[PDB]
């Protein structure tokens, strides 16, 4: 909706890191002496209302390079304000693309592409596929941005949490679904037992034969007190090109930014751990042609059950 | 030229007057503003270029449809709900608004000037047909005949009385004032269009939304032909002593008919809305088509 | 005391508009999301591939402004009940993109027209768009007390209005209404939006009403009468309507040009108002019920419960 | 599986119609003088465990034709069977190739493509879209065998098969589902109301720019008798080539022929029908990127909810 994009674009911190992102990699691309030789091509891939468009019009301005815009977008409602803008303010450079990233025909390569499609949990918006998708009309020294994400995951105790997630049991579905669904949510009254650890990465361009985005890992977990396992915290950090990041992990933190809460992985049943005690989790990634999705289990100090096989209760439409 | 710095996308009407200027109305149909205006053209070929313009003005609503008041006079159709009269100047070179009134309590669609050039008919969404005074700047009558959308309103050419309708009810209206019931109703898909033939008084032809165009006689048996793949804008018949029919549609087409409604010509220029046309009086040959597409084609009729 | 909105079919300045309506004492506007004459191909090129900006953005009002005071229209060219089977699909995929965008503003409420006996295909591209994404908003159906039909004048030579009693007949724009919502299975989020015209049917017309979720109560400027003062009144017969509907607390839409053009656009207003006001006053049952209209709670049992 | 496509290959009518099908096709495509200059492209599109292959070699022979055969079939335990076969049987003249009609680049356009992708309402299998996107690696003067088919729907009154429909109901999902999806089903207990008349029809290959295989129909059923309808048996005909037909609506129905059930479009509430009222029922056929799926509604003598909005209780995978 127009108000979900609205509280996105509310977050300075967010497209300020953005624009030094781009500004550094046209500088990079671009020799001092090629400074008006050479327009660089630029690709927003997802482009919602045209934060980041405008955020590469700052980029280019502060490096003094030239740019050629591309503006995809698929949700037809935000290209609506993509036109109006592009009219009345940018004008040609700016070209606006009303498709799929996945679909869309490009009449010529980029040198640059960048993107906005990270969730809480870096790859729960399927961004590996789209950018996958996108990934022929990228030269083929060209860049992305973000370049790399990665995933991480905490365990947590909240019997308050717990309680909550339990109380999400609707009419007419599995009377458990609710355990095996992720949540966006403000963690407050909770403990994180061990320091979180990454799950999942990701790098764009991916240049391994047979691109897979299916995963598998295993993480040990040292806790040192007693306690109740209730879920896993996740979190994700990101790589803008070198240097600029973007992080919601607690110890690396991006300072101001409030863009993406923390996700909760819940569990069925409360684990008990004494302290000295590992947690072993266990997270997948898969998919098939339709959907993507996570199965997790706790296999240390105890075995949970496979939470959301088949993406039975949970699923990311593609 | 001492009018509006730039015009509006949609092309909404095309007419020549007696000596051969292009009237140009069109409206934004999209964009911030939804506004509509007016252009002259003594030079047909400048069209649409707000720099080369010898009249221009920029009214509070869009145009829905025009027609020539003469030489001088514009009557116009808004979205207000206002049938705007305007007037140029001596100098024809400014438009001052003669006068705009808010009658109609939707979409004014359109409107047509009657034989006597002191009145006009115009319809309405609010499914209404007025009859108005240019002079004394008033309606004289108010119809509810239509139960629905009055789509298309077309005064007879010599008889000052008598006026067609057609509207969404599927309905086709032969009116005359003189009668206490004034409409009578002439006897599938829903007519959009009505042009009377210009050297014969009984008989007219109607498009509908189905694309097909129809020949009607008042007394009696009707003739027709599939020529548009879409609903039919408008037809307008040639000057020529044996007209040829000009209809254009919403399949971004114009097709030039004999009178058998055989195709002669066929013209695909247009990407968007073909809207209207009007046929040069100088050079009974050429016809000027305006569309969506912002685009003002003048086409060479095979005649 | 009475809260009241303004229909408009034009919109030259978004932002404009509202501060006039506002000024005048409205709480909202109804209004397009599209141009009403703005009418789009989705299939057929090359109007299909027709290039800029499709309406307004949505950044010409706060997000507040869209959420409480802007009450959405289907576009009159929008018709999914069409016998041509290209105008039917066309319509479907511009109903979906105008519901569609009504959502993405967050609009309260969306007015959707039922102006004929068949719209079991409108019924069935609102009800697919009720059960996708989610969204609270209200959809009001624009139906009228007397259908067009026979509130058209006998000015017809060879077709005369019907000048015969039918009981059932002159029912039938609530049989309109009863078949929609029973193709969408009593959606709690479509409501009435009743029209309300210059001649009142007979009694039993109306009271089919009773009883049906009427939020909205749309009153055309045409059915106002004109005191000796010469300001907008209404019948004896309208009055006792607005009296039983103000009782209902719905929301009074005003639609159509001024009438009383020597007059202000707030009179309208105003006299709703002045009815509002001059009502008998809630008794200590109404004074106290206020609140519990229609709220279902379960029967006490203080046998079997400790009160 | 293996006893399901078991079961299918049991009725020799429907072979030996596909048979004579071909045989007629061989004759028209190649002249007398062209028998042995002339090799004839066909295409067994779902082969399945290859009766249609055999079937071709058999009208091949017949007919006194030469054939190359392809023999595409995406399900990877049929292609099992399919080149068991090929290997002892067949031999290189039938291609056996393991993918779907819609993805497979073809290495030689068709002369005929044969297809056995009908179910007991014609269409309930995705027959259009399947070879409509099997439609390009086709010759331009080239056959579909079926070329058409049309479905047909009844109106029905049985309280026996309503309280049967009645007791599907299951845990965990809509209360109502089960009046929400059709069922295939060999009726006995009820009474058909009025005579069946003809729903969505089919023709391959489809020539009509912007091939959209979405549908919307209406059908008014005379009913002379009181009643109470409780749902819509479905039927369907097929046109294979020329006058070589298979058919289930009982008037028209290939005698002997098994292999096809009537299939049952239920109502939520039964409808009183009085004598001499008509039965007005609306059929959809809706679509998606994922999805194909009907709605349905009853409007005369009274009004139905619609069934199965947005493919709620049923869907048909693509
Ligand atoms: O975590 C979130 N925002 C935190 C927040 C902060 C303040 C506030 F008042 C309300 C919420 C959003 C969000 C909000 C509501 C419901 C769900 C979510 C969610 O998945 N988010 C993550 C997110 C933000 C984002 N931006 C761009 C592109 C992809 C994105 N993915
Ligand atoms: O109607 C059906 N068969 C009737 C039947 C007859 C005898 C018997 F002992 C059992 C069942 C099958 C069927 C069976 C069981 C469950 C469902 C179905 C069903 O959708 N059918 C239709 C069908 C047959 C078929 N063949 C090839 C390709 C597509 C096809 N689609
Ligand atoms: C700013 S939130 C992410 C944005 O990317 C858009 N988006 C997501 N996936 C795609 C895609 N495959 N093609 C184009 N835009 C996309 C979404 O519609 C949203 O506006
Ligand atoms: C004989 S039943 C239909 C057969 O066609 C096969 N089939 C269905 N759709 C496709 C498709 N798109 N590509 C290939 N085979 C298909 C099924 O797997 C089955 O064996």
């Amino acid at each position: 909706e127009s108000q979900t994009y609205e509280v996105f674009e509310k977050d300075p911190i967010k497209y300020s890191q953005y624009q030094q992102a781009i500004y550094k990699c046209l500088l990079d691309r671009v020799p001092e002496e090629e400074k008006d030789t050479n327009v660089q091509v630029l690709m927003v891939l997802g482009a919602g209302r045209g934060p980041l468009v405008n955020a590469s019009l700052r980029a280019a301005k502060q490096a003094d390079r030239r740019i050629k815009l591309y503006a995809v977008e698929k949700n037809p409602n935000a290209v609506v304000t993509l036109e109006n803008w592009q009219f009345e303010e940018w004008g040609s450079q700016v070209t606006v693309v009303s498709s799929d990233m996945r679909e869309w025909v490009a009449p010529e390569k980029a040198d640059i592409i960048v993107s906005e499609l990270l969730g809480s949990f870096a790859d729960n918006e399927l961004s590996p596929e789209c950018l996958d998708g996108a990934q022929h009309f990228l030269k083929d020294d060209g860049v992305s941005i973000p370049g790399e994400y990665t995933s991480f995951l905490a365990p947590i105790s909240s019997s308050k949490l717990y309680n909550e997630v339990r109380a999400c049991r609707e009419k007419d579905r599995d009377p458990e679904a609710q355990f095996e669904m992720p949540y966006v949510v403000r963690l407050h009254n909770f403990h994180q037992l061990s320091a979180p650890q990454p799950c999942f990465t990701f790098s764009h361009p991916n240049r391994d034969p047979m691109i897979d985005n299916n995963r598998y890992c295993t993480l040990e977990f040292p806790v040192e007190v007693n306690t109740v396992l209730h879920g896993f915290a996740g979190y994700f950090e990101t790589v803008l090109y070198q240097d600029i990041t973007l992080s919601i992990r607690p110890e690396t933190h991006s300072p101001g930014m409030f863009s993406w809460f923390p996700i909760l992985f819940p569990i069925k049943q409360p684990i008990t751990v004494r302290e000295g005690q590992t947690i072993c989790v266990r997270f997948w990634r898969c998919s098939n042609s339709k959907k993507v999705w996570y199965e997790w289990a706790v296999t240390a100090p105890v075995c949970s059950a496979i939470h959301n096989p088949t993406g039975r209760s949970y699923t990311i439409g593609l | 030229p001492n009018a509006p710095a730039c015009m509006e996308r949609q092309l909404e009407a095309a007419r020549y007057r007696s000596d051969g200027a292009l009237l140009l109305g069109a409206s934004s149909l999209s964009g911030r503003c939804w506004a509509g205006s007016l252009w002259l053209f003594k030079d047909p070929c400048a069209a649409p270029n707000e720099g080369f313009c010898s009249a221009g003005v920029q009214t509070e609503a869009g145009v829905a449809d025009l027609t020539w008041v003469g030489e001088r006079g514009i009557l116009v159709a808004s979205d207000s709900g206002a049938v705007e009269l305007w007037e140029l100047d001596e100098n024809e070179t400014l438009i001052v608004s003669k006068f705009c009134k808010y009658e109609h309590d939707d979409i004014v669609s359109t409107v047509s000037v009657l034989s006597s050039g002191t009145q006009a008919v115009s319809g309405s969404k609010d499914i209404c047909i007025k009859v108005w005074d240019l002079a004394q700047q008033v309606v004289l009558s108010s119809y509810r005949a239509h139960a629905a959308q009055v789509t298309c309103v077309a005064a007879s050419p010599h008889k000052d009385s008598v006026f067609l309708s057609c509207s969404e009810d599927n309905r086709i209206l032969l009116w005359d004032t003189r009668c206490p019931k004034p409409a009578s109703q002439i006897g599938g898909y829903l007519p959009t269009s009505l042009a009377w033939h210009p050297q014969q008084s009984e008989v007219f032809v109607f498009g509908d939304e189905n694309g097909t165009v129809s020949l009607v006689d008042t007394k009696s048996c009707v003739l027709s032909s599939a020529v548009h793949s879409q609903c039919v804008t408008g037809l307008v018949f040639s000057p020529h002593s044996v007209p040829f029919l000009a209809s254009l549609s919403e399949d971004c087409s114009l097709a030039v008919l004999d009178s058998s409604l055989s195709e002669l010509f066929r013209s695909q220029a247009h990407r968007d809305f073909v809207r209207d046309a009007t046929w040069s009086p100088l050079n009974h040959s050429l016809l000027t088509t305006v569309g969506w597409d912002h685009q003002v084609v003048h086409h060479v009729v095979p005649t | 005391r009475v809260s009241s909105g303004r229909d408009l079919n034009c919109v030259p300045e978004i932002a404009d508009t509202l501060g006039a309506v506002a000024k005048q004492g409205f709480d909202f506007l109804c209004m397009p999301v599209f141009h009403p004459r703005f009418k789009r191909e989705f299939i057929q090129e090359p109007a299909k591939n027709r290039p800029g900006p499709q309406t307004r953005s949505d950044l010409l009002l706060s997000g507040r402004d869209w959420n409480t005071l802007i009450v959405g229209k289907l576009s009159p060219w929008i018709r999914p009940d069409s016998k041509v089977e290209k105008i039917r699909r066309n319509s479907e995929a511009a109903m979906l993109q105008e519901l569609n965008f009504g959502a993405y503003l967050g609009l309260p409420a969306f007015l959707l027209p039922l102006n004929q006996e068949d719209n079991t295909n409108l019924a069935r591209v609102l009800t697919n768009h009720i059960h996708t994404g989610h969204h609270s908003s209200m959809f009001w159906m624009r139906v009228p007390l007397v259908a067009p039909e026979d509130l058209r004048d006998d000015i017809i030579e060879n077709a005369p209005t019907t000048h015969t009693e039918e009981y059932s007949g002159e029912e039938k724009t609530w049989m309109w209404w009863h078949n929609f919502r029973t193709l969408c299975d009593y959606s709690k989020r479509i409501a009435v939006a009743l029209e309300i015209g210059a001649d009142l049917p007979s009694n039993h017309v109306i009271d089919r009403w009773l009883g049906e979720p009427i939020k909205a109560a749309i009153l055309p400027t045409s059915i106002f009468l004109t005191n000796k003062k010469g300001f907008p009144v209404l019948s004896k017969m309208h009055q006792r309507l607005i009296f039983r509907l103000l009782k209902l607390e719905v929301q009074f839409i005003i639609t159509g040009t001024n009438h009383h053009s020597e007059k202000e656009f707030c009179s309208y207003l105003q006299y709703l108002e002045y009815l509002s006001q001059n009502r008998p006053p809630p008794n200590a049952y109404e004074l106290f019920a206020k609140g519990y209209e229609d709220y279902l709670q379960s029967p006490l049992q203080p046998l079997m419960d400790n009160l």
